[PDB]
């Protein structure tokens, strides 16, 4: 048969709302699935991450034995 | 195909008994797909490297050690035929459920292969064109779904299952097709999304495929499906052969699939592994469990979704990009600390899920 | 013989903004070359001229998100004034390349602190529409180490 | 006390019964510790970095974030509250062993504290004798096992279980003294030798604690005991609680403590942790158990014995240091590929070890 | 009272030469603890390769497209 | 009195290789200060000089071993010019100090090169033999800045 009490169709109701989701994500066109110019900017956030300011300065002497 | 060929030696060595036994047979499917990912592993990835880039290369810091320059993207294999192998070893060939479960993955990672290929050779920019893509995922999962509905009319294979409800309890008929079309595409397309942080597919995958077995083992029994009380399913005394396999398979990839990661899992991988998800959440009545357990692959789906929306309806940015992961990647948290914060959300949602089940 | 893929456009242009105010100009005794079918060239003029025959005048209205992505705001950041190398002192206005995993990327200071320093890579037409007046002065094949570049 | 007061006001409202069953109280201590570790963190972050660095220094947007310097050292507080909090408001005072655990758990935190405090406060790393901390340490570790011997001899209590067999089984005297200080003491040593790299030693922990919690969960059970044929040690069902609460500390500190990690766990947590999970398999019948689960562990101070016995005995060298994780580090493996490696090594083992016991 | 057959001390041996190393930390000199030599050069090949993450340089380019 | 834990040593010493060359010499009108018992000298001469009275002269033999350790060919790397300052042009044998968590290391160009130079960090007498020369002028209590640092 069909699904026949309120709490039926309102619990498939919620699971195919929940799965709905990854399901309308077919109908994005790939270019707002990932934008070019934020892609850009995430390579220059891992860059910058990347970037350290430490940086070798001069020594005075070595060490002793 | 050994459990058989136990069988078969039985009767001259009462050795071969064990090999019968349940908890054996997936102790040793975890550890022989573990062992054949490894075994691969460093083969695989060098020969991806030679069809994917210059025929040698080595990894030099901080441009290759630190960095992801050079590393192939077509690493799913491994996780498929480890999967393949383990299974078709270590579970039984004449239950119908693991023909299922090994046909939808194989069908996911021709595709992702397909896909990968275009990619990876070709070049093109689209890629796989998505209208063939998604028509011969549309194809598999409405063929396998129907076959299970032929297999369970008004049979408790049917019905559907709420986490905090016990005496609801439809029989879905013609509608379980739709639910096996939503829940088998939704997350191959969802654990797509997943891949893009250097192992954030790979887990929840592992602990998600733990819980199944443990369900799974649980459904295949009539007393303990009659005290967790679920539908009861002879056939899944061996979905959690094909759970652990996935496990092992996960693990292996695992193994070299951390950041940085050696090869990037691809599409072969990712779909091949969210459709056996969602094929084993078909055929044990887990949607409702997989939901909960796979909280990161829809957070990320309605994470995309939400975004477009919002780029429709507003103009704004509900997130500064459209996987959420990424938005924190942007708020300023490294991959190697997202990965594992989402890894420890998968783990505490799994729990979470098999709580909920424990009570219903 | 008209425009098509793998062949170099000499491109000469007047180029206005969404405010109307030029931008600047390529004669037609320097034209520029650009490839065709390869993405270099804005999305918009690049669909322009697909298929136009050599000397065709005309113009091509390109909206914000034809021309390029609109404004963003993840991409304008900052970063410590350590990082950067070949410049002793920051001033608004300067252009800097950061290399990358993706690719080379462009970007630009905006504003300057004493220790501190807030980088931009949006271009300066990102968020603008625009309006080309493009003339093709010539077609020629494409040579190899055109193609690979 | 929850527990007691829920019991207490069961009349009250009859919802205060569901706070009774284990499996409740179990997941609520799991989200309990996870919930204190993530509403310390990150204020319990600034707080302790004024301390050490006299100041709240801050990434200053896209600096070094993947460096030792600007990280605290004192993470392992909040593991200990929270473990302290969970086992208090989740678990029954009146077991002995809860309180074992809980005694052994905060006096191994303090002897880490009074190592750490003099640590950041002095610049020479010889603030502390390390003759403190070791004789307090094993002055709690005996005065624990001997109370724990004088409480039941001649009694499965004082039994230890071998892990494969089960025919071999010894009733053992004073000895249980002897095993009880190694066990402890050598786990929290090696829990101790595991953080030299922030994410290494958590995770393995949270594993051996997950499966000690199951193991518990069987042993507290005359049904179950007499199933997998372990002694019933009927104090022994509290520790499910304990090893929950120790789960969703690991998890809640790894949150922040993943690479790069924002605090270090330093002596407090590793020691702690070290003896939860020593004082869990002495109470539990398994120290072979912990042998095998906590195998990553074993294995790090067996090369640390190795390359220093190999130093003072030959000129060559088997490893590149003492630990194997630094030994891979140099390998080629960076750091966080390193732990994770560690990760699917110990979520092997432990499967491994929950898997023996079904072999009895 | 104490073990009687040879398999009891047998595994009691077995576990307790396990855990030796695991409480052989007890002894172990200070000197070789943590290694010296390598410990430092290893230390030094991290920062050396931290300090040369990453560089940002100039540019002088001209209008698009 | 004699040498012991936490004990200051004024040292006059004379140091020299297998080869037969000097590479520097304290005179007893300037003994250096030195703490003992915590490893950051030579090993052979701590452990020599552990129990000797003040004022007595002795030979001791040390060897690589016995040194800070074998030379390693981890610590000579080539790295760009960016990651020096303080040097107009960076010059050949210049030493630099590497910042380490651990603590300060030491880091000495070995070579020069347009963009680039080849530094070591390895310690000058590591992989080498020497012989010391020693004399304890005096003997005194480490204070506690001393041990501090």
């Amino acid at each position: 048969g069909v699904r026949w009490t309120l709490w039926d169709t309102l619990a498939f109701l919620l699971l195919l709302s929940l799965l709905l989701p990854s399901l309308l994500i077919m109908f994005i066109p790939s270019t707002f699935k990932r934008p070019v110019s934020s892609w850009k900017a995430r390579n220059l956030r891992k860059t910058l991450l990347m970037a350290s300011s430490v940086r070798l300065k001069p020594l005075n002497c070595s060490r002793l034995p | 195909m050994l459990v058989w060929l136990a069988e078969h030696l039985v009767k001259y060595y009462s050795g071969f008994n064990v090999f019968s036994y349940l908890t054996f047979r997936a102790i040793v499917s975890l550890l022989t797909a573990l062992f054949i990912s490894l075994w691969m592993g460093p083969r695989m990835i060098a020969h991806l490297q030679k069809l994917s880039f210059g025929q040698v290369v080595r990894n030099d810091g901080p441009e290759s050690h630190f960095s992801k320059r050079g590393t192939p993207t077509m690493g799913g294999i491994m996780i498929l035929t480890a999967i393949v192998i383990s299974v078709l070893l270590w579970a039984y060939p004449s239950n119908p459920y693991v023909w299922c479960v090994l046909v939808v993955l194989v069908g996911y990672g021709v595709i992702g292969f397909v896909d990968d290929y275009r990619k990876v050779v070709r070049k093109d920019t689209k890629g796989l064109i998505a209208r063939w893509k998604y028509f011969w995922m549309s194809v598999i999962a409405l063929g396998v779904a129907f076959a299970l509905y032929l297999a369970g009319k008004d049979t408790p294979a049917t019905q559907l299952v709420v986490p905090f409800f016990k005496d609801v309890m439809p029989q879905l008929g013609l509608f379980y097709i739709l639910l096996a079309y939503f829940v088998i595409v939704g997350t191959g397309n969802a654990v797509n999304l997943t891949d893009g942080l250097d192992g954030l597919a790979i887990m929840p995958t592992v602990f998600v495929a733990g819980g199944f077995a443990l369900v799974a083992w649980a459904t295949g029994n009539m007393n303990f499906a009659s005290y967790l009380h679920i539908p009861y399913l002879r056939h899944a005394g061996e979905l959690v052969i094909v759970c652990t396999a996935i496990v092992g398979a996960g693990l292996g990839f695992l193994w070299f699939n951390t950041y940085p990661a050696q090869v990037f899992m691809g599409d072969v991988g990712s779909l091949a592994l969210g459709g056996a998800l969602g094929i084993i959440a078909v055929l044990l009545r887990q949607e409702f469990l997989l939901v909960i357990m796979g909280g990161v692959f829809v957070v990320e789906t309605l994470s995309v979704i939400l975004q477009v929306g919002s780029f429709k309806l507003r103009g704004q940015r509900i997130f500064r990009m459209a996987p959420i992961h990424h938005h924190y990647e942007l708020k300023g948290w490294p991959e190697p600390r997202v990965i594992v914060r989402f890894w420890i959300i998968s783990l505490m949602l799994v729990l979470i899920g098999l709580a909920t089940l424990k009570v219903r | 013989m008209k425009v098509a893929k793998d062949l170099v456009v000499s491109l000469a242009y007047q180029v206005r903004t969404e405010d109307g105010v030029l931008v600047d100009e390529s004669p037609v005794s320097a034209p520029l070359d650009y490839l065709h079918g390869h993405g270099s060239l804005i999305s918009g003029l690049e669909t322009a001229l697909e298929g136009h025959e050599v000397g065709d005048k005309f113009d091509v209205a390109v909206g914000a998100n034809d021309a390029y992505g609109q404004y963003d705001e993840n991409l304008v950041q900052r970063v410590p004034k350590d990082v950067f190398m070949g410049v002793d002192e920051l001033q608004v206005g300067m252009r800097f390349l950061a290399e990358t995993d993706q690719g080379p990327v462009p970007v630009e200071i905006t504003a300057v602190e004493d220790d501190h320093v807030v980088v931009d890579g949006n271009h300066m037409l990102a968020g603008q529409n625009l309006k080309f007046n493009v003339e093709v002065v010539a077609i020629r094949e494409a040579t190899e180490e055109e193609l690979a570049h």
